[PDB]
């Protein structure tokens, strides 16, 4: 799925508003990662 | 931050054509030329060669630093023979000599199960 | 012939081993260096990381792709991207690659280059399959999936020519000698107790005479017949890589012919 | 009304932001960890 | 960490090498010397570029996500 955090322990997905901060709603962990862009990121093979 | 893009180690510039020549003044019919996106790659092989020809009083050649691909070249000939002059049949000789090669090693290389 | 004359002691898939004869060390060295440096190929040059989760950081992975010999016979029919009016890339000066990957095993899953796919078309040009070299069939080991690390990426490969960068070099380090006799005395031998014996005489010593001690160092002599050894990378077939090096020293000297002709011009 | 107070990456330096990390203080407050992955390739100063 | 590719000076590719060395070095209980021998590293600037690798991406491997 599109993605907005990852839990830090359970590594699975999450989606969060202005809301709570925490809570890996299974492990209801405390630490969150920040579920890497989209962008297509370029990049120069040197 | 500050290297240059090494693409410009063989890329010729904005007016820098591939050749400027500069008559010389310390010596007679002579002359210097400078060539960008170059090095000894070219350089020593034409310079040899120029030594190779019999009208030819003086060559030689030098890169003058090595952030740069440049580097001049000094003929200097016997009167009534244009360094120019020599400078083309240099390059001729070499490029017939070349050529040679390519169709003796090609040959030698059909000669060969592999 | 009239010139140089080639005597191919040996000739392997990757190695040429022959006789350069009647030529200047000029002459020599130039080809020994154009042939390291400056003949054109074919290889990765941007990728576009659409997803990563390996324990690699992507520019590290880039760089080991950098790094894969391709398929690069026919480059010639490709195009210099700074030549190609196309915004940044076309058929006419890229090849698109693609790389999918996922830890669908327990064990570790190896990324090989042969996992390399072609999307671009090539228009026919033999072009742009990653080199196997390997007996077992897959190339260069790119990286290792354990689970549910999944990597996936395109890249773009480009012609271009050691000078920029030495993933473009077909090179192989190549071997020259020449007077392993030192008849020439271009060397002076360092040594303890014997020069002769202290320092261990190349195989090619009997390819020509011993010198005979009676005799008075010539200095008419000059240094023709080198002994060069080219190895490949196998991005191009080894003969395929003498010929061009051949071809482009002489194509870049008739450039500094044109060149005066165009200052006779004006 | 209110001002800002961002934090910018040092001006000499750039490169890809790695993996950013959400959580919050001992106290309760909430409070972000960057990190920016760069590689460094020899050049002409550099120590051995 | 992996094996890199194209021994740093020498240029020849080695990044395929590793698997059939450490085959070599386990069903065959060859000797190193030889082994790389075996895989066509002749000159020293490949010969480092195997003989000494050390291969931390296994040790990367192990944590879990
Ligand atoms: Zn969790
Ligand atoms: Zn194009
Ligand atoms: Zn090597």
């Amino acid at each position: 799925a599109t993605l907005k955090y990852i839990c830090a322990e359970c590594s699975s997905k999450l989606s969060l508003s202005r809301t709570d901060a925490v809570r890996c709603k299974d492990c209801g962990h405390r630490i969150l990662l920040k579920a890497r862009t989209k962008r297509l990121v370029q990049f120069e093979a040197r | 931050m500050n290297a240059p893009d090494r693409f410009e180690l063989f890329l010729l510039g904005e007016g820098e054509s591939k050749l400027k020549i500069d008559p010389d003044t310390k010596a007679p019919n002579a002359v210097v030329i400078t060539f960008e996106k170059e090095d000894h790659t070219l350089g020593n092989l034409i310079r040899a060669e120029l030594l190779n020809d019999r009208k030819v009083l003086f060559a030689a050649y030098k890169v003058e630093h090595p952030f740069f691909a440049r580097f001049k070249l000094r003929i200097q000939t016997t009167e009534g023979y244009d360094p120019k002059d020599a400078l083309k049949n240099a390059c001729n000789s070499i490029i017939n000599k070349l050529g040679a090669l390519k169709t003796n090693f090609e040959t030698e290389w059909n000669l060969q199960t592999l | 012939e009239e010139g140089p004359q080639v005597k191919i002691r040996e000739a392997s898939k990757d190695n040429v081993d022959f006789i350069l004869s009647n030529v200047d060390l000029a002459m020599a060295n130039s080809l020994r260096r154009v042939m390291i440096a400056e003949i054109p190929t074919l290889a990765i040059d941007s990728v576009e990381v659409e997803t990563n989760t390996t324990v690699l950081a992507d520019e590290f992975i880039a760089h080991r792709l950098g790094l894969i010999p391709l398929q690069s016979m026919d480059i010639e029919q490709l195009e210099y991207s700074r030549d190609c009016f196309c915004e940044d890339h076309c058929d006419k000066c890229s090849v698109v690659l693609t790389l999918q990957a996922f830890g669908e095993s327990e064990s570790t899953t190896n990324v090989y280059s042969k996992d390399l796919v072609i999307v671009s078309n090539l228009m026919g040009r033999n072009i742009g399959h990653p080199i196997i070299q390997d007996k077992e069939g897959n190339g260069v080991l790119i990286c290792k999936l354990r689970k549910g690390q999944e990597l996936k990426l395109t890249c773009v490969a480009k012609k271009g020519i050691a000078k920029e960068h030495a993933k473009w070099g077909p090179a192989a380090a190549i071997e020259f000698e020449y007077d392993p006799w030192n008849k020439l005395k271009h060397t002076d031998y360092w040594y303890e107790q014997d020069s002769a014996k202290e320092w261990p005489q190349s195989k090619n010593c009997e390819y020509e005479d011993p010198p005979n001690e009676g005799d008075p160092f010539d200095y008419k002599a000059q240094a023709d017949t080198f002994y060069m050894n080219v190895e490949s990378v196998g991005s191009i077939p080894v003969d395929q890589v003498v010929v061009r090096g051949i071809d482009t020293l002489q194509k870049k000297v008739a450039s500094i012919l044109l060149a005066l002709t165009q200052m006779d011009q004006d | 009304s209110k001002r800002d107070a961002s934090t910018p990456l040092r001006s000499t330096e750039n490169g890809i932001v790695d993996q950013v990390l959400v959580t919050t203080n001992q106290d309760g407050l909430k409070f972000v960890k960057v990190r920016v992955r760069t590689t460094k390739i020899p050049q002409i100063g550099d120590k051995f | 960490m992996i094996v890199p590719v194209r021994c740093f000076s020498c240029g020849k590719v080695v990044g395929d090498k590793w698997e059939s060395y450490l085959n070599l070095l386990q069903e065959d209980e060859l000797d190193e010397g030889t082994a790389l021998s075996r895989l066509g590293l002749k000159r020293y600037c490949c010969r480092r570029m195997i003989l000494t690798h050390v291969d931390l991406i296994e040790k990367f491997l192990r944590y879990n996500p």
